[PDB]
């Protein structure tokens, strides 16, 4: 299927490609691991375009940066393809030369943190250096041009012996937060608040993409040495990140996603926004655009099969028949994540 | 021919196997020649007749009043698990289980394969639309019950010939296999406490 760049309407269910340098540039952060497999396997980065992706992109074409920050939501069944329908957006508006703030899984913040550091600067907030540092190290390669341009107007204190005073390029702040890892989180929050402050200017076009928003108000796994569980409130990273969904600001766009897979305490089958977010989440999330994500339709499906045949990735003999199509259709219920797996061993 | 017990009843006489055998042997000699009228009557005395019946019983279809459409409702039962499956003759391929989709209700691939069996057999895979209610037991048991119920509800919409195929595929026959009760003084109904020679 034929393509050039992300935005075309009639190209629904066609194959968009990107380069490897385009890939290291646009997704320094994680790309969905199954798809990183796809890419490292086929040497080619390839994708198809879906009706919700089209819809979302056309909403992003009509955007007014004078208007307050607009929230979007991608919801759907497990492995229904909602995290990649985030990346479509990502490289589109990154090729439009915007600020791309991408957190691939919020859940990695709320769960499995080796080192919980206590910081009372923020009045009982905990910082997670491991995550902060990784996130910053990707964000560096994310947007390079914009990092030297931004001039932060603030005074900031890292240490008694260390400080940075206003008139500094932002990239400086970032890489100085990476070098000294213990305070990396503080620098993350700082980068964040000043990002939102500078978004008032026409220099910042901000796309804030947080996948697994449910993590923000959800119940947390991490614990104090008293065995007492800690709120999502108590996390420096999260407390600061909620501030970035708040719709208080201009020039930005926030695309969001509600996961099942990475979540905590939620049942396996709940793909509906109000469940995953809960009361606090939904309420604190304000009017948003609830974009449903669903299974491949027949056309997208025979398209996916077309594509897999094209790469000779189906190595089974009888895979070429209409028989093979009917089998894979019925076993997958033509679900993107399911078909991915049915082909992997086929 | 009569059993030994039936000749014993006919003559009001205890018999021996050898004797019975001798006689029946003689009746074969009789049948071996040209058969007269009274000859045939004579051997008819010692004749009996037996029934044999094999067909999978075919339910006439049922046309629903609401859409004016025909459906067939099957019931499978396997191993603590019963399932009921209503199959609609004009489908989108939709298959619903207990009010949720079949992919979600059988995350185990194996199960979905079991489900696929009858439909892939009869090449009807997209053609039919099924509603399903299943209860009892664990997942494989359930998927198998649905297999039986479905393959039963699929013989209204199939040809009279494909039926004998589904029999020889073993789709419509229940699974007699079930758990065997532990026995007291043993372990696992078969497994025994370790036996000691000394
Ligand atoms: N061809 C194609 N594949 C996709 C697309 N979106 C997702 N996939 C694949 O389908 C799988 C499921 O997508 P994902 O967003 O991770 O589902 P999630 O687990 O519900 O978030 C991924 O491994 C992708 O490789 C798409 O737009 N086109
Ligand atoms: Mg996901
Ligand atoms: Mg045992």
């Amino acid at each position: 299927x034929x393509x050039x760049x992300x935005x075309x309407x009639x190209x629904x269910x066609x194959x968009x490609x990107x380069s490897l340098q385009e890939l290291k540039t646009v997704f320094p952060h994680g790309l969905p691991p199954r798809f990183a497999m796809q890419v490292k396997t086929f040497n080619e980065a390839c994708l198809m375009v879906r009706k919700p992706a089209l819809e979302l992109l056309h909403y992003l074409k009509n955007t007014n940066f004078a208007h307050p920050a607009v929230r979007y939501v991608l919801y759907g069944e497990k492995g229904t393809g909602k995290t990649l329908s985030l990346c479509h957006i990502l490289h589109f508006c990154a090729k439009q030369n915007w600020l791309i703030l991408h957190i691939p899984d919020a859940h990695i913040w709320v769960k499995n943190c080796r080192d919980l550091l206590q910081s009372n600067y923020n009045k009982q907030r905990f910082d997670q250096p491991l995550e902060a540092s990784t996130w910053l190290k990707n964000f560096k390669t994310a947007n390079e041009h914009f990092l030297s341009q931004i001039k932060v107007q603030e005074k900031y204190v890292w240490n008694k012996r260390e400080s940075t005073e206003k008139g500094r390029p932002l990239g400086e702040v970032v890489e100085q937060g990476i070098m000294r890892v213990r305070n990396a989180t503080d620098a993350v929050g700082i980068v964040l608040k000043e990002l939102k402050r500078q978004s008032s200017l026409g220099i910042f076009h901000l796309l804030v993409a947080v996948d697994g928003v449910n993590a923000l108000w959800g119940r947390t796994t991490l614990k104090r040495e008293d065995k007492s569980p800690i709120a999502p409130e108590e996390l420096a990273l999260i407390h600061n990140l909620r501030k970035m969904v708040k719709n208080d600001w201009q020039g930005g766009a926030i695309v969001l996603t509600v996961s099942q897979t990475g979540s905590l305490f939620k049942p396996r089958n709940a793909y509906l926004p109000q469940e995953l977010l809960g009361k606090e989440g939904f309420d604190a999330l304000d009017p948003f655009i609830p974009i449903l994500v669903s299974n491949y339709n027949p056309k997208e499906f025979e398209s996916c099969i077309q594509y897999y045949l094209e790469n000779n990735w189906l190595q089974h003999e009888k895979a070429h028949t209409e028989e093979g199509k009917k089998e894979l259709l019925f076993l997958s219920n033509r679900n993107p994540g399911q078909l991915e797996r049915l082909c992997a061993y086929l | 021919w009569l059993i030994k017990e039936e000749l014993e009843e006919m003559l009001v006489e205890k018999l021996s196997d050898q004797d019975y055998a001798q006689f029946i042997r003689l009746l074969e000699r009789l049948s071996a020649l040209p058969c007269g009228a009274t000859e045939e009557d004579f051997v008819n005395r010692f004749r009996r007749s037996i029934p044999x019946x094999x067909x999978x019983x075919x339910x006439x279809x049922x046309x629903x009043x609401x859409x004016g459409m025909a459906f067939s409702r099957g019931e499978g039962k396997r191993k603590t698990a019963k399932a009921e499956v209503v199959v609609y003759g004009q489908g989108s391929g939709r298959i619903d289980v207990n009010g949720v989709d079949y992919l979600l209700y059988f995350p185990v691939t194996q199960d979905r394969e079991q489900l696929m069996f009858p439909l892939h057999f009869l090449d009807r895979l997209g053609k039919h639309d099924m509603t399903c209610a299943v209860s009892g037991g664990g997942r494989s048991a359930q998927a198998g019950a649905v297999r039986l119920a479905m393959a039963r509800a699929l013989c209204s919409f199939v040809t009279e010939d494909e039926v004998e195929w589904m029999r020889q595929a073993g789709l419509l026959t229940a699974d007699p296999r079930v758990r065997e009760r532990k026995k007291p003084g043993q372990e696992g109904a078969r497994r025994k406490f370790t036996w000691k020679k000394r």
